[PDB]
């Protein structure tokens, strides 16, 4: 993970049941960006036509 | 379009008329050019073309040749959809019995001919022969012979006798048989003969014959002479990736039938050796049965990949079949799915819908609106624009979205509030923002849960999301009127922090001129949210006729309550906000806002409450720290005392003073007491510990501990969980209930060492695994109750009856548990209810008792009110609008077309999710308050002693004060020594009666000498020696050890005068003697006195289940194992032959069938005397009551009251609340069956179980006539058998054994008039329940014009 | 709520009913017998003082405890 | 950086999370001091002194570390890697006791109560009742919303049972199961149910006919009969059971 | 190997069905061509509906069109070429052409 | 928009009669030709027909007699 500076407090309902109210410096500083490597594939089979 | 679904057998001519051509070869396709081979299992000549409007060769491809049958390959040029409806037929060269009609158990073939099953299957496989009208020589019609028997028959009986073999013989047998002739013979055997069970089975066969005649079926159609093959596009053979095809197993099964059929044709035209021909016929029969229902005669074949090939029967039946998994619930377009987040800014009717998730759901509407506004020339330009997300598409989308609701639905939709309609709000993101207040409805939090979105497309479907399924119309739970818009956890804590007070805060004690000034003081920073203060508030009251009379005054409130008062709507009082506002109080405030101001003010109050709660919770900064779990410093000395007592017990165990189990129990008791002590210490340290100064020294108030605030406000917590954080964790438990004696004396604030943690993991994993099932088998009770109680619909505004239930408070034990206002609120009365002095005509008959009439009822302290119930409603095929009362949620009165059955099942099953998945178990009256005595079964005598004694059996005594209301109820035994007797109004601190379980008296009527008549010791009495008092006792016993000479004889105690005459029992001329059964010690002598009910014979010496199984069993209506036998008839009782397990209990009525008698299990403690007049509908031995017993004895209201009270016991045990309308509906479906006692002028069988509604209507229309109706007797079934009997075979095949249902329908030739909720859904029509109920009424009016 | 949040109520009911039945097994009232109801011997002052309202001597209690241990 | 609900601690009895908030605040407070010392350059002596204080700091522990066996530039690599906060070990049932946490807080210049006063970002005012603020280690599970979110209006359909199939993982619509049918029978929503099981799912003509009506500005359907029921009729009739539809 | 006890027969898609965007992209084309043909004399309109299969049964050859018009095939070819020329220009081509995403 | 249909319920009684009567009127306006009896606030046909039902000037008897009048004048 990442060690984030969390404050335990309500703040206007934006963490109501178990939501998390994350600041915009956390997505600015890119400390939860992840890299995801999909693989697509194109097979050229031999149809009757 | 189409009326009912007709069903029957299939004539071979009808099966040849279905088909579009025979199937002669087992060829699917060619292996190089994958065109259908023939004249095979995939054929273009039979099953239409394999490409649209295209012949097979290619000679005809244009549309102009539409319909042509091509000259070359005879392939009719038409659509390829045609390949999905045309059927073929295989022509079985030999007959072949339908396995459905040979293993249906009873075998329809078998029970039609009256030939037992093994004989049929022995003639079937050529094991034997069966004669078929074997001439006028020797034999019976269905006389089966062995092989050599037939061989010798052909010698001595050459011709004029014909016995066949195999399915050909069964075909000839069914064919030659004439149904009316045999039916006559059955008439003669049924009415000229009396052998009860033989005639039961006889009449069953008779009914089957009459059904086979009523229908158009012919018995010889149960033998498949012609076999139809499914259309190819239902059993397709599809090209996969790599050229390896994919086929449904039906192609394998059709191929195996076709090869064997062709080989049988071959062998037949070779004159082959007839044993080989027998084998071919047998194999073909087995193949046809694997094709029709595999694994129904032998072992499933096979399959090719070692798994049982599925056949057509498997295609219908099974949980993974066709009636269930794509017929009732299917996949759906115009729907999405996303992670839900919260978004507290939404209004209660709207939800955030991602732009990306909305541009895909409304693409049709967006294309239409683009092409309409001219922004795009055509649908293709529109599609391109949306595909590149032009700038204008977001305006077009905001216009499509505006009034268009969408259905939001969570996964386990337990109750109907799980599919709610919202208006969308195009939000940026990829997560649905769901309004906080709804999450209690959905039972949904934001730990990653997801929801599905659907678009109600059509006009009539998108006014139902607006008028029925919308989020704002649904604020009340249908299981109980309480609003489910309860603010849950941040809101109740914001409101708790707001509306509270501190002993001395900034700006305490300053007069304010209104809520506005309080808010301006708080925002300015000059006065705290809880500072005691006086504010002039003006509250309104609409007890006037709609008018709100105002009133202003200087309330002594705080700044928090002041600021909160601005939010409250007009007509509410100020006491609603002038307490500390927990969670319970917070939802009571909403309930009062509803019950005063209707729906719209409450809907606005909800989100106002929510916004202001979140705002002030955030203002409060209420965090939680590790110092907020203040452990009490008295915990160590309490634990030292506990360890000391435990060491004391260990020493007393090593000393030889207690067993091992006793030391275990004493240790657990010590540790439990110590845990309660430490928790009380930590709570006393937590709750009040805040100590402050007001003008001087000091003062304590309710603590501001953050964790205590969460525990007390009701947001989150209890005493148990805070105790585990602060006190001790107490004793863990192993999974099987085995409580560990080593208690975790630590909390989570301080550490937990390794051993305590490992101990706790036991119960932890048991709880986890248990909720891993209770989630998996989530809604099985709602499913079982939507099966039995589905097709009820409120279909009439009034049936106009006068029958109901005498609803009263459940005043059990002490004070009531459920008052009258809970249980009579919302139901229409059955009869005009007057005051106790009657004073007026208080409440009319058909007035819906809303809140005002309940006010009226508990001003006058009305105790019993008759209120109409749904189990007594006289409607036909439904329930009147008034015999259901007020409907929750919507809260006015149920309008005809409510599907009250589905709602009743869902309301009994969503609450049941909150119950335990396991079934778990659990001198002088301390009478409580002042009041008067109340007698039921008043037969008491005042002894010479002066106190009272119940000379009756079941005298029930109640303490009833000057209120008119009953305040205490009690069951009094047979003649306890009552300190207080009859009608004696007394107060608290005065016991109503003393008794003793070692003392059950046999008190008499009069005073006098107790002579001993009919008493000779050695045969009925026992020699109990008075080593305790210094006398002799002859105690009454039965024939258990005394010989049989005088064993049945009872020891009679003759209560007579001083002269010797038999003093009668006052009331009956039988004198005052008593015949005594055992268990009552006699301390008298012969020729001895007793006072007015002196001690003649003295008899010496609460667990409740609560699991959801205790509701599935309460509804399933089974029989307990200690079944309290009741009093079947009134009159007197006699005891007869004993020592058998059934001692004769004769009941001689007053004027009825006097020799009536029953059996008694003499292992039981029989608790009634033989001289007392038995009352019908009364208990004899004491134990759990049986439902069927009550239903036969006391009436339908008796069984309904019992079932309702038991289910309400198990529901109130866990605090879970559910109304009783729903259980009354489940019962009304439960006792749906009548039974014919007397045939009468009616036209049902003698002892036939018929639908009670049927007998009701028939005998009612006869009562209108001059003929005597049928005297019915109401049955009582379990839900899984009250659902088994359903009129429409579609629904029955849906939720039952499908093969049994379709076989019964096929033979009977039933016609399914689609008039049930579960049938119409299957056939795609409107359910005749809600919005489509008017449509179905118009359909019923069109039919029979 | 989460699967760990109703599992708590399950475990809570479980330990609660367990402790309840066990501390109901104990006897707190007083009906001084002074003699066992199985072997007739006087229940001594010590044992009858630990458990008020004890109804059986030590060894009869052990016997019945074992017998019920087999569930017979 | 992150704001978490306080109410999830009492109900869900995991005091570990607030204890770790406190200890992380301590561990970042011992890193802030090192960072300040490293930017207003003092010298390796005083920096070494403070790190040696922070490294002993407890009861009898087996973490005997002494910064005298460290080359002066071996203390600046360490002093750089402790700039963003010092790590802290805490074996499972052998952890740091609360007194150790308070002492490590006091060694930094944080409040011993583990709690700070905080001001609203918007109104600039001060929250009453100081709040827990600390550095907590937060993981990002791969229940990413970029995979959970999907939607469909009209896509592919299965070949045998002509229902929405999809296959874009997953362009198939949502499964309107049985409990949802009961939920819509509970309301009187007959039209919603009907379109939800014939026009949006099964009926092959009604759906292509309604996609035209939606585009034509006409919101109204002709439902017809589901191909599930047509298939069921064909299969029952493909037994010996003649099942027909009485007009 | 799925959660719903799914089978291989549930994922076999359908390659013959025409998507309802591709039926509403054919009815739109029928309406567009009926419009653009209405902007024309009965000569061109009738001869084009007859030469092609537009709103009619089997498209006839040139000789059948001529027998319906009592004129020889080359006149029919000239007429249809005239009409297609007239339709090729914008004001008669903009609406049809948008049906061509090529 | 329209948050509650509580007022429209009292004008028609049944909550299903209301839906079937309002869908009828809103389809009259949608397809088509007929006009709203109330100043449309940039609403859709559904909420327009609901709001007209709120004001008592739309219901089953009124809509049916409006049917009869045009059936007459269609001749
Ligand atoms: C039983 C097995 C479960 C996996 C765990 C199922 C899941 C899908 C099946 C494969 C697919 O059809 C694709 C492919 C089609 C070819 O034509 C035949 C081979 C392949 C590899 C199949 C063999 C096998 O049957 C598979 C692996
Ligand atoms: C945990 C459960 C709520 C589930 C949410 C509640 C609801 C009813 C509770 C039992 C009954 O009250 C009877 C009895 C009362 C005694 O005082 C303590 C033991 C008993 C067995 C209780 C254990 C437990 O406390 C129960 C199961
Ligand atoms: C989703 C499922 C895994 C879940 C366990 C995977 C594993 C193999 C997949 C099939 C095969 O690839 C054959 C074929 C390929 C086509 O091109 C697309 C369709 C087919 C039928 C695939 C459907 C599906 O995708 C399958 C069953
Ligand atoms: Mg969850
Ligand atoms: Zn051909
Ligand atoms: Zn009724
Ligand atoms: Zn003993």
């Amino acid at each position: 993970g990442q060690n984030m500076r969390v404050a335990f407090m309500p703040w206007n309902g934006y963490n109501f049941e178990d939501s998390i109210l994350v600041s915009e410096r956390v997505v600015q500083e890119d400390r939860f960006t992840t890299i995801h490597i999909q693989e697509l594939a194109c097979v050229s089979r031999d149809t009757k036509l | 379009e189409f009326d009912a679904i007709k069903i029957a057998l299939a004539s071979p001519d009808m099966i040849r008329s279905w088909s579009f051509g025979e199937v002669k070869k087992p060829e699917t396709i060619n292996y190089r050019t994958f065109k259908p081979e023939r004249d095979g299992l995939f054929c273009a000549r039979i099953f239409g073309p394999v490409k649209d409007y295209e012949c097979l060769c290619g000679k005809y491809k244009r549309l102009k040749h539409r319909g042509v049958i091509c000259e070359k390959c005879g392939v009719e040029v038409t659509q390829t959809k045609v390949r999905r409806e045309r059927m073929g037929h295989i022509e079985l060269a030999s007959p072949t019995a339908h396995i459905w009609f040979l293993k249906s158990l009873p075998s329809r073939i078998g029970l039609l001919l009256d030939m037992p099953l093994r004989d049929i299957e022995r003639v079937l496989y050529f094991e034997s022969y069966v004669v078929i009208e074997g001439g006028m020589t020797n034999l019976e019609r269905q006389q089966i012979l062995t092989e050599e028997q037939y061989l010798d028959a052909l010698e001595e009986f050459g011709d004029e006798f014909d016995a066949k073999m195999g399915a050909e013989a069964i075909q000839a047998l069914l064919k030659s048989m004439d149904l009316e002739q045999e039916c006559e013979q059955l008439r003669e055997e049924l009415n000229e003969t009396n052998s009860e069970t033989k005639r039961k089975k006889l009449t069953k066969r008779i009914k089957l014959l009459e059904a086979f005649v009523q229908s158009g079926n012919k018995p010889e159609w149960m033998i498949l002479t012609v076999l139809p093959v499914l259309p190819p596009d239902l059993r397709p053979l599809v090209p996969l990736d790599g050229g390896r095809f994919a086929t449904s197993d039906l192609n394998d099964l059709y191929r195996r039938v076709i090869n064997r059929n062709n080989r049988l044709k071959r062998l037949l035209d070779l004159a082959a050796p007839d044993i080989i021909v027998r084998n071919e016929k047998r194999m073909l029969q087995e193949a046809v049965d694997a094709l029709l229902d595999n694994g129904r005669r032998g072992r499933a074949i096979t399959g090719s990949n070692k798994r049982p090939l599925k056949s057509l029967a498997d295609m219908i039946k099974g949980k993974q079949g066709r009636f269930r998994q794509n017929l009732l619930g299917k996949r759906v377009d115009y729907s999405g799915r996303s992670v839900i987040t919260v978004g507290p800014y939404l209004r209660l009717h709207q939800c955030g819908l991602p732009k990306k998730m909305a541009l895909e759901l409304f693409k049709p509407f967006i294309y239409g609106k683009l092409e309409l506004r001219g922004l795009a020339t055509t649908i293709k330009a529109a599609k391109k624009m949306v595909e590149r997300e032009e700038a204008v598409v977001w305006d077009i989308l905001d216009e499509v979205i505006r009034e268009h609701p969408v259905l939001l639905n969570r996964a386990p939709t337990l109750h109907r509030l799980g599919i709610q309609a919202f208006e969308p709000v195009l939000i940026e993101g990829k997560a649905i923002q769901l309004h906080p207040l709804v999450c209690a409805a959905y039972n949904a939090d934001f730990d990653g849960d997801q929801m599905a979105v659907h678009v109600p497309l059509t006009l009539e479907a998108q006014l139902e999301a607006r008028a029925l399924m919308m989020s704002t119309n649904n604020i009340l739970s249908p299981a109980n009127g309480e609003p489910i818009i309860v603010p849950s956890q941040d809101v109740v804590l914001g409101l708790y922090y707001m509306t509270r007070d501190c002993v001395n805060a900034k700006g305490e004690g300053m007069v304010l001129t209104g809520p506005k000034e309080a808010e301006r003081l708080y925002r300015s920073g000059l006065a705290s949210l809880h500072a005691r203060v006086k504010v002039r508030i003006t509250e309104y009251e609409k007890d006037a006729n709609g008018e709100l009379v105002a009133k202003t005054s200087l309330k002594d409130t705080t700044v928090g309550r002041a600021i909160l008062w601005m939010i409250v709507p007009k007509g509410l009082p100020y006491s609603i906000v002038n307490q500390a506002l927990g969670k319970k109080a917070i939802s009571k405030m909403l309930n009062t806002c509803y019950r005063i101001l209707g729906l719209k003010p409450t809907v606005i109050f909800a989100d106002q409450i929510m916004y202001t709660g979140f705002a002030y919770a955030a203002r409060s900064g209420a965090s939680v720290g590790i110092d907020d779990m203040v452990i009490p410093e008295k915990k160590h000395e309490i634990i030292s005392e506990a360890e000391a007592e435990v060491a004391e017990i260990q020493e007393q165990f090593q000393s030889g003073l207690v067993t091992a189990g006793e030391r275990y129990n004493k240790v657990i008791d010590i540790w439990a007491a110590a845990n309660d002590r430490v928790s009380k210490a930590m709570m006393d340290n937590l709750q009040t510990e805040t100590v402050i100064n007001r003008d001087g020294q000091e003062e304590k108030q309710v603590s501001f501990n953050s964790i205590y605030m969460m525990a007390d406000s009701g947001a989150r917590g209890s005493a148990a969980q805070i105790r585990q954080l602060a006190g001790m964790r107490g004793l863990m438990a192993k999974p099987d209930g085995s409580i560990i004696e080593t208690p975790i004396t630590a909390n989570f604030r301080e550490g937990l060492n390794v051993l305590q943690y490992f101990i706790s993991t036991h119960g932890a994993r048991k709880g986890l695994a248990d909720t891993a099932l209770k989630t998996a088998n989530s809604g099985y009770l709602t499913r079982r109750l939507v099966d039995v109680a589905q097709d009820l619909v409120v279909t009439e505004d009034d049936c106009g009856t006068h029958e109901g239930i005498m609803m009263t408070p459940v005043i059990e034990g002490g004070d009531v548990k459920e008052p009258l206002r809970d249980r009579v609120l919302g139901r229409v009365t059955a009869e005009d209810v007057l005051k106790p002095g009657t004073a007026d005509i208080l409440v009319p008959r058909n007035t819906l008792l809303h809140e005002q009439w309940c006010d009226l009822l508990e001003e006058n302290s009305v105790d019993a009110v008759k209120v109409r119930s749904v189990v007594s409603c006289d409607t036909d095929f439904g329930v009147c609008a008034h015999c259901y009362g007020r409907d929750l949620a919507r809260g006015h009165i149920i309008n005809k077309g409510e599907a009250i059955g589905v709602i009743a099942a869902q309301s009994i099953g969503e609450p049941g999710t909150q119950l335990t998945m396991r079934t778990f178990h659990i001198s002088s009256i301390q009478v409580k308050n002042k009041g008067s005595i109340k007698l039921s079964n008043v037969k008491s005598v005042v002894n010479s002693s002066g106190k009272l004694v119940i000379t009756s059996r079941n005298t029930e005594l109640k303490l009833i004060d000057e209120f008119g209301r009953t305040k205490e109820s009690y069951k009094v035994p047979y003649g306890a020594v009552l300190a207080k007797g009859d009608g004696e109004q007394v107060a608290g601190g005065e016991t109503v009666a003393n008794w003793d379980p070692h003392t059950m008296p046999v008190i008499t009527e009069v005073s006098g000498f107790v002579r001993f008549t009919d008493m000779i010791d050695g045969q009925t009495i026992t020699r109990q020696t008075d080593e305790l008092t210094g006398l002799s006792s002859l105690v009454v016993l039965d024939s258990a050890e005394r010989t049989a000479g005088g064993k049945d004889l009872r020891p009679a105690l003759k209560i007579v005068d001083a002269q010797g005459n038999d003093v009668l029992i006052p009331g009956t001329d039988m004198p005052a003697q008593y015949f005594l059964p055992g268990k009552a010690i006699v301390q008298l002598e012969d020729g001895v006195q007793i006072s007015s009910g002196d001690t003649l014979a003295r008899i010496p010496q609460k667990d409740i289940t609560g699991g959801l199984p205790r509701v599935a069993d309460l509804f399933e209506a089974r029989r307990p194992k200690e079944p309290a036998i009741l009093a079947e008839i009134s009159g007197i009782v006699s005891f007869g032959k004993e020592t058998k397990g059934k001692r004769r209990l004769v009941i001689t009525p007053v004027d009825g069938s006097d020799p009536y008698e029953e059996m008694i299990p003499k292992w039981r403690q029989l608790n009634v005397f033989e001289g007392e007049r038995v009352e019908r509908g009364d208990v004899i031995s004491d134990g759990p009551e049986a439902p069927h017993d009550i239903l036969r004895l006391r009436g339908v209201h008796a069984v309904t009251r019992y079932i309702v009270n038991e289910v309400q016991d198990v529901y109130r045990l866990q605090g879970v609340k559910i109304n009783d309308k729903h259980i009354e509906v489940i019962v009304r479906q439960m006792l749906r069956k009548a039974t014919i006692v007397n045939a009468g002028s009616s036209d049902f069988l003698e002892g036939e179980q018929v639908e009670y509604s049927r007998v009701k209507i028939a005998n009612r229309e006869l009562e209108a006539n001059g003929k005597v109706g049928a005297t019915y007797s109401r049955d009582l079934l379990g839900i899984t058998k009250a659902s088994l009997a359903t009129e429409s075979f579609i629904s029955a095949a849906s939720f039952q054994e499908t093969t049994r249902v379709l076989t019964e329908a096929a033979v009977a030739g039933k016609r399914d008039e689609l008039r049930g909720l579960k049938e119409n859904v299957i056939v795609g029509r409107l359910i005749p329940a809600g919005t489509g109920y008017a449509y179905h009424q118009d359909r019923m009016r069109r039919r029979a014009a | 709520s989460d699967e760990a949040d109703e599992a708590y109520s399950v475990t809570e009911q479980l330990t609660m009913t367990g402790i309840n039945r066990i501390r109901q097994k104990i006897n707190a009232h007083g009906i001084p017998v002074y003699l066992c109801e199985a072997c007739g011997n006087p229940i001594p002052e010590a044992r009858r003082k630990i458990f008020p309202g004890v109804t059986l001597c030590v060894e009869c209690q052990a016997y019945q405890e074992r017998q019920r241990k087999h569930y017979a | 950086d992150i704001v978490l609900n306080p109410l999830g601690v009492p109900s869900r009895m995991n005091i570990g999370q607030i204890l770790e908030t406190h200890l992380g605040m301590a561990a970042k407070g011992i890193g802030d001091k090192i960072n300040a010392m490293l930017k207003q350059q003092q010298e390796v002596a005083k920096l070494r002194e403070f790190i040696q204080r922070a490294y002993d700091l407890g009861a009898d522990v087996r973490q005997k570390v002494d910064l005298s066996t460290f080359s002066d530039e071996e203390v600046m690599r360490l002093a750089e890697n402790l700039r963003k906060g010092m790590p802290i070990a805490t074996p499972v049932f052998d952890g740091a006791k609360e007194a150790e946490i308070k002492e490590l807080l006091k060694l930094g210049d944080l409040p011993t109560s583990g709690q700070i006063r905080l001001y609203d970002g918007r109104t600039g005012e001060q929250f009453e009742r100081p709040v827990t603020v600390g550095y907590m280690y937060m993981l990002k599970l791969n229940h990413l919303v970029d995979d959970k979110m999907h939607a469909r209006s009209t896509g592919s359909y299965s070949l045998v049972t002509q229902q929405p199939l999809g296959g874009k993982a997953q362009f198939g619509g949502q499964r309107f199961g049985e409990m949802e049918v009961w939920a819509l029978e509970a309301y009187g929503a007959a039209y919603t149910l009907q379109e939800m099981l014939t026009v949006k799912s099964d009926d092959v003509n009604g759906r292509t006919k309604m996609y035209k009506n939606i585009v034509d500005g006409n919101h109204q359907m002709e439902p017809g009969m589901p191909e599930s029921f047509n298939v069921l009729l064909k299969e029952i009739r493909s037994l010996g059971i003649n099942i027909e539809l009485e007009d | 190997g799925d959660d719903e006890d799914s089978h291989l027969g549930d994922f076999i898609e359908d390659t013959t069905l025409e998507l309802p965007l591709d039926s509403a992209t054919t009815e739109s084309l029928r309406a567009a061509t009926h419009d653009v043909l209405a902007g024309l004399t009965a000569r061109e309109a009738k001869v084009l509906r007859m030469r092609f299969g537009i709103d009619m049964n089997t498209d006839y050859t040139l000789e059948e069109v001529g027998k319906q018009f009592d004129v020889t095939r080359e006149r029919i070819r000239q007429i249809e070429a005239k009409a297609l020329r007239k339709l090729r220009h914008p004001s008669r081509s903009e609406v049809l052409r948008s049906f061509l995403d090529d | 928009a329209r948050v509650t249909v509580q007022d429209a319920v009292e004008k028609i009684g049944n909550r299903f009669d209301l839906v079937l009567v309002a869908a009828r009127r809103a389809r009259q306006m949608q397809v088509g030709g007929k006009d709203p009896l109330v100043p449309e606030e940039n609403d859709k046909t559904t909420v327009i027909a609901l709001r007209e039902i709120e004001e008592g000037l739309i219901n089953n008897q009124i809509l049916d007699v409006r049917e009869r009048q045009e059936q007459q004048e269609q001749e």
